[PDB]
């Protein structure tokens, strides 16, 4: 099978920046070569084929060059709705084969994270469970790190943590962190803290309340 | 126009078979091949097989023992089967249509298949209200399987303030979470309800976000 390789796994690039993305095939595809964009949400669109040859409906700042093994998408002016995976693929020999992709990410100013924190349902309670839930939403950039402490002592037991990809309209981040405990367990303490460590503040940003 | 349909979410238990059902619209399989690839956390994107014109088909050499592809053309169908999944089999699995060749213009939107013998369950669905400028709400579907749940609020109507946070797997049960964000003056006054539907249960609930 020839093994199709992208240079670099993911990019960070600004608004307007020219924007390239390379693949290496481990052997001469004779510019049979092509470029799909995915999607967060799994859709995929043909971009370039043949090396250089815009697909349909395709915008204009989408090129491509290469020969031989090697090859490179090029984003003239990256806009707003370039954030995608890129994927090169060959055709030359069967298999057709597909590179690793390229994640394509927005970079732009600091967002500090909206932080909530929700203590357990009423009736997750009366069932005998205990979730505490922290949001941290619309922040920039995506590096950010959350402590959960009950009375003061970090709890690393059972915690679920799920970012978003980046937003669509304004390139923030979300994420989702869940300290799930027994009923009987958040009873015995009172106060519950969503701790989190950003770009966007010196100290840890502390969410908390006292089961009251 | 062109439009690729694919048939929709599939838990297969291993050492069962998998099948995809792909359905085309605006143009026949008379005049188009159909191409499936799909993509795993373990290998990337990885192309399977063709079904060309005439009938015949190409086969990925790693996949011809337990892979399938047929059509029918007067339905505009067509049909991928896999025998003796495996876990290392879950992924998201794509027809698409070549233009020509290995060039493939338009994809469906993807079929993920989970391959596990996890129990289906439903869900549980709680209310986070806030602790007692903006006000952020929040629902936690918890204890599920197997993937998707679709969650709304106000049915589809509160959209731009949402923010819906990929599932998160432990122990075979997933959990999700959503929050929605408003001005503080428009709720509780007005009403907000987390709508969760989770298909492969027949589970279908609305949760209020009530003040504490
Ligand atoms: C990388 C990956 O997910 N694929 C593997 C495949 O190579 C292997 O044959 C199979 C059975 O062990 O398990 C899976």
């Amino acid at each position: 099978d020839i093994q199709m390789t992208q240079t670099t796994s993911s990019l960070s690039a600004s608004l307007g920046d020219r924007v390239t993305i390379s693949c290496r095939a481990s052997q001469d595809i004779s510019n049979y070569l092509n470029w799909y964009q995915q999607k967060p949400d799994g859709t995929v669109k043909l971009l370039i084929y043949y090396t250089s040859r815009l697909h349909s409906g395709v915008p204009s700042r989408f090129s491509g060059s290469g020969s031989g093994t090697d090859y490179s998408l090029t984003i003239s002016n990256l806009e707003q709705e370039d954030i995608a995976t890129y994927f090169c693929q060959q055709g030359n020999t069967f298999p057709p084969t597909f590179g690793g992709g390229t994640k394509l990410e927005i970079k732009r100013a600091d967002a500090a994270p909206t932080v909530s924190i929700f203590p357990p349902s009423s009736e997750q309670l009366t069932s005998g469970g205990a979730s505490v839930v922290c949001f941290l939403n619309n922040f920039y950039p995506k590096d950010i790190n959350v402590k959960w402490k009950i009375d003061g002592s970090e709890r690393q037991n059972g915690v679920l943590n799920s970012w978003t990809d980046q937003d669509s309209k304004d390139s923030t981040y979300s994420m989702s962190s869940t300290l799930t405990l027994t009923k009987d367990e958040y009873e015995r303490h009172n106060s519950y803290t969503c701790e989190a460590t950003h770009k966007t503040s010196t100290s840890p940003i502390v969410k908390s309340f006292n089961r009251n | 126009d062109v439009q690729l349909k694919q048939s929709g979410p599939g838990l297969v238990q291993p050492s069962q078979s998998l099948s995809i059902t792909c359905t085309v619209s605006g143009f026949s399989l008379i005049d188009y091949g159909v191409h499936w690839v799909r993509q795993s956390p373990g290998k990337g994107l990885e192309w399977l097989g063709v079904i060309w014109t005439g009938g015949s088909t190409d086969y990925n050499a790693a996949f011809i023992s337990r892979l399938t592809i047929s059509k029918d053309n007067s339905k505009s169908q067509v049909f991928f089967k896999m025998n003796s999944l495996q876990a290392n089999d879950t992924g998201i699995y794509y027809c698409g249509r070549p233009y020509y060749g290995n060039v493939m213009d338009y994809w469906g939107q993807g079929t993920s298949v989970t391959v596990s013998s996890a129990k289906t369950t439903a869900p549980s669905v709680y209310p986070l209200a806030p602790v007692c400028s903006s006000v952020t709400l929040g629902c936690l579907v918890k204890g599920y399987f197997p993937e998707p749940v679709t969650l709304t609020w106000n049915s589809g109507s509160l959209s731009s303030g949402v923010h819906t946070f990929p599932a998160v797997l432990q122990s075979d049960l997933y959990t999700l979470s959503s929050s929605v964000t408003v001005t503080s003056s428009t709720w509780p006054s007005q009403s907000i309800t987390c709508n969760v539907a989770h298909p492969a249960s027949s589970t279908k609930v609305d949760k209020k976000i009530e003040p504490r």
